[PDB]
């Protein structure tokens, strides 16, 4: 992301901007990866679990390792490096596994309800494939 | 000790740092022999996230120190190199290992750019401090004597040559200009100011 706010970044950037860079890679080569071959759903699952991953990032170095400011966790958010929905909807119990905001977007769904992902697998059948349509993930639950 | 010593090279072996997530990289190192080898583990992360949190700006430190010595040998390593280009500081500076550590050649021009606007402007601003101050000196000396309109600088010469503040102007003809000048604490300045703004506008409007 070249293109960013004008100014420079706050204190203890440089320490996090290697990781970021190869995010942002995976994020490009995932955006022009051909669709042939795939299904409709399935070029889009990249992005998601990549903005997933891309958000634990900057989540795991604020709350898990305290190992940013403030400040520099608030640019990490301007930047659109982290997602600040997702990172407030982890902070919930329950949620903490949470792959996408679309998998709990209540009417998204044709009843109001989740994604089949968010089904615990305590309740889930054992041993049924789990592949979700929106992001493609195993089961987002606890 | 040794589980630990296992655990800083499993940490430190498969492309991991204190900017890689644990449990990004928990799929990468659970197979390692040496991670078998809860509280443990976390406490030895969480020594090793300080120490490196710390040695990580002391690498930028480091790295900020060797910007500033590539500028200083594409700086020093001459007469102050003030107008040599590029290919004149390079062809003269291409063999020490201060600028053999840099790994790009851009950041040396740049940072050389840089900073010679910078030792540009400070230079101009330090030289016209040193006048300044040699000014007010020489003012000083010559208000040493009772000197009015009627004073001459034939006495001026004669009696204010040997000191030192006289010495710093390098011209006479520099220094007669001043004594010309000069022959012909704040808050009274302030108010004099807001004096010059009444005369200012009284003398616009009444031309108008």
């Amino acid at each position: 992301k070249v293109k960013r706010s004008r100014k420079a970044p706050p204190d203890g950037w440089e320490l996090i901007e290697p990781t970021l860079d190869e995010l942002d890679q995976k994020m490009r080569e995932a955006e022009t990866e051909p669709h042939e071959g795939k299904r409709k759903v399935e070029s889009l699952w990249p992005i998601f679990r990549i903005h997933h991953q891309k958000t634990r990032y900057i989540f795991d170095l604020f709350y898990k390792r305290k190992a940013i400011s403030r400040e520099l966790y608030e640019y990490c958010i301007k930047e659109g490096y982290a997602d600040k929905n997702l990172i407030a909807k982890w902070k919930k119990q329950g949620y903490e596994n949470l792959c996408c905001l679309r998998c709990i977007q209540t009417r998204d769904t044709n009843f109001g309800t989740n994604c089949i992902c968010r089904v615990p697998k305590s309740k889930l059948e054992v041993g049924r494939i789990i592949e979700c349509t929106h992001c493609g993930c195993r089961g987002c639950s606890g | 000790e040794a589980r630990m010593k296992q655990f800083k090279d499993m940490l430190l072996e498969r492309g991991v740092s204190a900017f890689s997530t644990w449990e990004k990289e928990l799929h990468k190192i659970v197979f390692d022999p040496r991670y078998l080898l809860p509280k443990e583990r976390k406490q030895v992360f969480d020594q090793y996230v300080k120490t490196r949190a710390e040695e990580e700006r002391r690498e930028k430190k480091n790295k900020i120190m060797q910007a500033k010595e590539d500028f200083k040998k594409m700086m020093e390593e001459a007469k102050f190199n003030p107008r040599a280009t590029f290919s004149e500081f390079a062809a003269k500076h291409a063999k020490d290992s201060r600028f053999k550590a840099i790994e790009k050649m851009k950041d040396r021009e740049a940072l050389f750019n840089e900073f010679v606007a910078a030792a540009r402007k400070k230079e101009k601003e330090d030289s016209k401090t040193r006048g300044e101050k040699i000014k007010s000196d020489f003012f000083e000396l010559l208000s040493n004597h009772h000197l009015d309109s009627q004073s001459r600088w034939s006495k001026v010469k004669d009696k204010v040559e040997s000191d030192p503040r006289y010495k710093a102007v390098d011209s006479s003809s520099m220094r007669e200009d001043l004594f010309k000048q000069y022959i012909e604490e704040k808050e009274l300045e302030r108010q004099a100011r807001i004096e010059a703004s009444l005369r200012e506008r009284e003398r616009e409007v009444q031309k108008a």
